[PDB]
């Protein structure tokens, strides 16, 4: 039962190329189904695609329904699910659930609409919530929380601000543009909610244009606005990819010294055995032993060695700072 | 030295089965996996990727001399095994117990048997407490 | 007397759950205010809003003042603002002035008002004018202060060089552009001004549409324009991005270091006392208390050293320079 | 004649608060004067303004002649500058020869033209490229053109890359929209320029919307394109920015050291003489010319090492490196 | 025939004023071309345009030919090319076979076609296809491809992040406006395939203005939206900013040593030599060789000095790191 | 050593007020508070979460004569508390005055007795200027 | 030691033109705007700002006697002083040549009078090279 | 030394084919290319904008004479002829082979002679291994 573990991280944690592809054609199932979804909505298209989702659908409901329960059975590999009460402890995390509410709301929908609006109209959703299921284990949305939680405060000033700039530049404005009428004869600015809309649309940098002002009033207050606040609402870019990337390296920096240990560990455990050559035709069986013993130290000795450079310029000082304590003690 | 120089080229070759001047890669690979060893390929090829200067895969010692030419018991190579410790070190001292000790040295790389493990900190927990001084077993092995 | 600073860092430095919520509870009744003098303006909604928004509006007014004066006499805690002339210094603070102007204005509207146009055209920009109630001590507005005075030199630069461009790649296309006439049978640039709308609109990427060139001339500059400038409209956001994130951090790590000194305090507070074992069943009361100064002292030790860890790299280069220095003296 | 540079410093190298409000008051002049220039182009308003800007213009001729004629004068100061050929070799400098031909042109238009379109017409671009006149020395176009020379590489790159995403991409527009009619009848991609125009708008997020694709491959194009190419016109914002705060960080750095040179100085030019006390009631002037050769090198001793700190880090690895030598040759 | 890697380096590894201005001309050449390719579309000029455009493409065809072949025969210095099987080895690669085919399709085009709708139809994109040609050497293209797969996990993530956003946000929005009919009495949301036409040109700023909703769900979602998914979108243009700058100081620095290295050699090339004074009017030309060999060595020591100091911090620390180590052996 | 390896362990049960091999964690919370200390809780938890090696509650002296087997002399002791002097570093040369030095040994962290912040600083104010040279005051603790 | 201790303190209150404890600062203004110095109100303030450890602004020799107790030659203004001189390194080597060093001591912060810079490196210059070893000068002065 | 500082004045203006005290910068580009040389113009005026610290062209052994008059062979040349091997350092250790060593002193820069490049590692690689230790050759050229 080797397997067991073996088709797991096949299928929770992957890496390779092998499983590789086999997530990306699953995902791309899972693409041209929904765009199939999309060319349902469109009356032209919208009698042979209802048709195959009825066929494509019962397709994957099958095959997430046996790819779930399989890696429900080799998440025993894992002690901390091992036993029905490990297994439902698994289940209760959030991709499973989903899985699973996709899986038989399918099951159902096409037990009882099978026998079309209700059915459709909630089979799109379900399109649209599968694509979850990709990311098997997260990062994505871990890596997204904490660079947030870290900057939460620049977050929040800037968020309070451009929010009180919207606020009171769009009471003004209110002011200055609620008798106008467009050349359309209409009038844009009858409420707050309209110029506030606008303010949304227009310090964010879309403009779509469905709601301009047209006394000098106005576009003075808008000029000044879109010029200094717009900024307001497109830090969190800057700081949220700085955020990524930094973090990205602090990771795999710590992963340089988790490669570390090991060779640490495998020198020493090498070192006492060729040193120990006395102490595990039998004599030749010992003498090969010890050359191999011998051999394997001096390989450590250079790997260990080669993984145990610096990364970067903190542990540079910190060595040397160590040699100088080093001396401290001489 | 004069007094193995000699012996030990008879062994040089004994990984051959013959008595050509080669260290016989390919054929360690069975001459470990008749000493109870069976390593992998890689493995094999990497035993002597450096640990042969020359580079052939088949040699007449120009390093097969030079490794067993080497103490390793010098300056060199008391620092570079004192460090392994370091990784393990946390508010320094040599601080290690024979508990964290054991933990790790039948855990990780290349363990060792229960009664390799056991025994191996014997001679570095003569005081019995849980601080197997480092400058306590490369003493010991100050020798290698 | 000790409920006094108690309440006060309650309402005025607050930290925790409790006061966090309670800030946060009366944040949403403004905002629910506010939103209630949204749909005042619109007239399917303008009845039962103006209405309601007169009892919101006591209880409002009612719960300010009380929470106001409570926190006036909360203010003693704090000797600067202790006796009649430090209250009268209290009350001078910018957030305190609005939150009593707010209060008292009300009162005003809703003493005379009650006996409806200039009543409600005024209640909007007060619950309007509250928001400010919230933050309640300012860091929000000192963070921007701050990051602006220091990059002064930069902003102003941008902002020199992207004016210039507007104004003289304007005047070009008003000189292109004044004679045509849209399809719609309209003229879009009639004079400078209007050119010089378009120069914002556009430089800044909102894009409404309502003004747009024709000419080959018009076109051409235009868009070298839209290329080159739109930039400098732009960088305010990395540039104040980095600042705050950089100020933040600066802080926390300031911080740390007034984590620092009280544990260097608290060691040797309890080294003297530990040491000095002999001069402060009477000799079993002084064992014991041998006992706990020694336990202690083994506790700050290792408390002080874990709280002077290197949080970067130039703690660890001043350390270990100064190690080198104290070898200059040996 | 020290008045010369005097006010030449405070006419060309301003530091302070007078000089200042001086420069800000002239700056508030010109804009003003630009702002009637522009309600000169409504025809509600071309009368009154057109007339005022005839003793306006006139105002600021004479004021600027004076001021030009004086700083010229006080160019004495500044050896380089003095003599004849010196005072040509100063008018030779760009911001000068501005101002001149600003002023003497101004002087014509109000010489000939007063016995009005082609006056008018000239005038709202003097009063444009008046501007110039404020940054007296041009750091702001200098710290620009330092910041792109260096990123030359980084500019270069994204903007070739942009320019063939909208090259192609375009004409791939122009081959899927071209037959396509609006539904107000007209044909908005009859060219490839008018595609190309489209690019332009687009990928630098303007948007006016006087040009969108109906097919679904055009949508599908212009999709993929707007996701994927944008960034390429963007990115030179954060780059500008983060070079500007760079070189300006770079700068008050180097000032740091220019400020520490002048203690070091004074430091030994004061012990030299508190040590020479001996070889400069004559005795009573001599102590105490004594006393106060002592009392200021200990003021220097101070002032030095308080101005020998270390701005960052690179300054402290230098100096404990440095120790680290000393010892080299102990 | 020193010449032969002469030409190549003009034309392949171009560097300093003349083949600078070489490939600009041609460049220019290639881009008025284009820009007549341009003109071809628009009727009023469709007639000269595409006279003019079968001479000068003869021009340019015979001029890259030749251009090619010469170049070709120039790549034997470098050994690796040389020899028909290296000579193939080098068009193998992408840029030549681009040009390549540009050439030779064009000889077809003009082959056939001269004997017109098929010609100007491919003739409009070699002249597109072309521009590739100045880009000798593809840096352009390198920097690019390893600044992504530096950053491919953050890029990935916010693609994701914003894709699903987009789909959410898009569907809602669908439920929310199907009904709802434009004031111009048609109808914006039939399908999910515009609301996601929609919420692309949404989320990246554009805002044409054709699909905007007119009931408060929608509004409201996409005002939500709007403020907290553009970011995800315009993150990219800050990293790969970053990255690239980034990346070419790394380069520049690692050139800096790659400097470094001659230096060191020449001064001890140089040292062996005016030390070994003894053992290459005969003795008067010994003199002065000696004299020459001491020169240049007082010449190399100051300038490997020059070239061996500090480009940045790391260096610093490195050389005094590797100091305290000769003491360690002290 | 020898002499109060044995009068130590009778007061070592003294706080479990019984013979049991016990520090009462628990009961040392009522030992002092009857000494007249009347700490908190986690204050309570954390004297003996890392005093007592063990990790139990009650201990048989595996670190309760460890603790007392900490001269809290040497030279391991006498850097980190010269570390919090230099926190209070400022121009260097240990300074500090008895104006400053009283106004922190009596506002921060474990106040003194002004009698006994009053006549701390006495024997380190020899000179009786305003410079408290710390080397005069390890040297005084250096016995500790 | 004991011999200027009196002699000086006649000439301490020299400066309040009386018998008052008093330095005199607003009045130093004046006792050197007659000894032809003629300084500035600020550069007067900043010149006892710290002279004076006190703070007042007429003391009692509380540091008008620590200021003449400061022998001004130790080890400690050694490295101060010649740090300045690094300030001018370039290429090392005390380098400085009496060009650089006449061209400087003549135009910054406080000049000498022009016998002054000429015969100050005079003592310097005694090989007559463009070195003016700063352990030259240091050693002449260290007596400061 | 008194008895090269004569002798050497002769060569010294043997530059100048005259009797003019001028080193002949431009003159000097014809003395190498006739002693086999033929540099270009720019080395030819290098040479003495460093060599030569007057800085006209033409010099009386203001420095031509302190060029001599610099051993070339104390500690101040030791460690920066040092550090260029240390660029050609790797694993440390003086590690050089005669391979690399002349696959090196044979490319870069200013080439030797075959000859001069076999027989220059000659003497550095008495032991016939593939280590030339620097330490080895520096001692050969310690009296430069
Ligand atoms: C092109 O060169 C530029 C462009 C912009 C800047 C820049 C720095 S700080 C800044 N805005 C701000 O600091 C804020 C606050 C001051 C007014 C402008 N904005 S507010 O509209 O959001 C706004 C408006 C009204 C209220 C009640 C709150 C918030 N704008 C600097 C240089
Ligand atoms: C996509 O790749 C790109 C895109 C842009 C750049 C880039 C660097 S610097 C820069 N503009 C500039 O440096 C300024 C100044 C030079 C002209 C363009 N702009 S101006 O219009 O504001 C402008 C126009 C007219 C006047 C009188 C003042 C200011 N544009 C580099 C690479
Ligand atoms: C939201 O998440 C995102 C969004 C964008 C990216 C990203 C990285 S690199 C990149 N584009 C690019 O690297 C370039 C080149 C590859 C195609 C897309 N663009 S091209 O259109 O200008 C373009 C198109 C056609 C031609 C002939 C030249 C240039 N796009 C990564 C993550
Ligand atoms: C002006 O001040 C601001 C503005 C924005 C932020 C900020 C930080 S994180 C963030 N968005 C986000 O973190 C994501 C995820 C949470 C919801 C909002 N967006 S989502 O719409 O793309 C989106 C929507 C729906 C789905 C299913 C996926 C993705 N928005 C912070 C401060
Ligand atoms: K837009
Ligand atoms: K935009
Ligand atoms: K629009
Ligand atoms: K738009």
């Amino acid at each position: 039962t080797h397997v067991q573990g073996r088709v797991y991280n096949f299928l929770e944690r992957p890496t390779g190329w092998k499983c590789f592809v086999y997530h990306f054609a699953v995902f791309l199932i899972v693409l041209v189904c929904l765009i199939f979804s999309v060319l349902s909505t469109i009356e032209q298209y919208a009698a042979l695609a209802t048709g195959t989702l009825f066929w494509m659908e019962i397709v994957l409901v099958v095959f997430f329904g046996t790819e779930y329960v399989v890696r429900l059975w080799s998440a025993g590999c894992r002690s901390k699910y091992v036993g029905l009460w490990g297994r439902l402890r698994f289940a209760r995390k959030p991709i499973s659930i989903i899985d699973l509410i996709v899986v038989v709301a399918s099951m159902v929908v096409l037990c009882v609409g099978s026998k079309a609006t209700s059915a459709i109209r909630g089979i799109r959703f379900l399109q649209i919530l599968r694509m979850l299921h990709v990311d098997r284990q997260g990062g994505t949305w871990r890596l997204l929380g904490s660079v947030v939680f870290i900057h939460r405060q620049e977050l929040i000033t800037t968020l309070y601000i451009g929010f009180l700039g919207l606020i009171f530049s769009s009471y003004f404005v209110y002011l200055a543009e609620k008798d106008a009428v467009n050349e359309s004869g209409r009038v844009e600015f009858g409420s707050y909610a309209d110029a506030l809309w606008w303010g949304v649309v227009t310090v964010t940098t879309i403009g779509y244009g469905d709601k301009v002002p047209q006394t000098w009033v106005g576009k003075t207050i808008a000029s000044c606005f879109s010029v200094f606040a717009i900024s307001f609402f497109a830090l969190p870019a800057g700081i949220l990819g700085s955020g990524f990337a930094l973090k990205v390296q602090q990771k795999q920096r710590q992963k340089h010294f988790n490669r570390q240990i090991p060779a640490a560990a495998s020198l020493i455990q090498t070192a006492w055995r060729c040193y120990a050559a006395e102490n595990p035709l039998r004599e030749h069986h010992r003498a090969t032993i010890k050359v191999i013993r011998r051999m394997q130290y001096f390989v450590a000795k250079k790997k260990f060695q080669q993984a145990r450079k610096p990364y970067d310029v903190r542990d540079v000082i910190e060595q040397y700072s160590q040699g100088h304590l080093n001396l401290m003690v001489r | 030295t004069e007094e193995q120089i000699a012996e030990f080229k008879e062994a040089f070759s004994l990984f051959d089965k013959d008595g050509d001047g080669t260290i016989t890669t390919k054929e360690l690979g069975t001459v470990m996996r008749s000493l109870g060893q069976n390593p992998t390929e890689a493995e094999l090829q990497d035993m002597i990727n450096e640990v042969d200067a020359d580079g052939n895969g088949t040699i007449d010692f120009p390093e097969f001399l030079t490794m067993m030419a080497r103490k390793m018991k010098d300056t060199d190579s008391e620092e570079e095994i004192r460090e392994a410790f370091r990784v393990f070190d946390k508010d320094g001292n040599g601080y290690i117990s024979a508990a964290e000790l054991r933990h790790v040295m039948t855990n990780l790389g290349e363990k060792l048997t229960d009664e390799e493990v056991d025994e191996m900190i014997r001679e570095a927990d003569i005081d019995g407490d849980g601080q197997v001084n480092y400058e306590e077993f490369v003493q010991m092995m100050t020798a290698k």
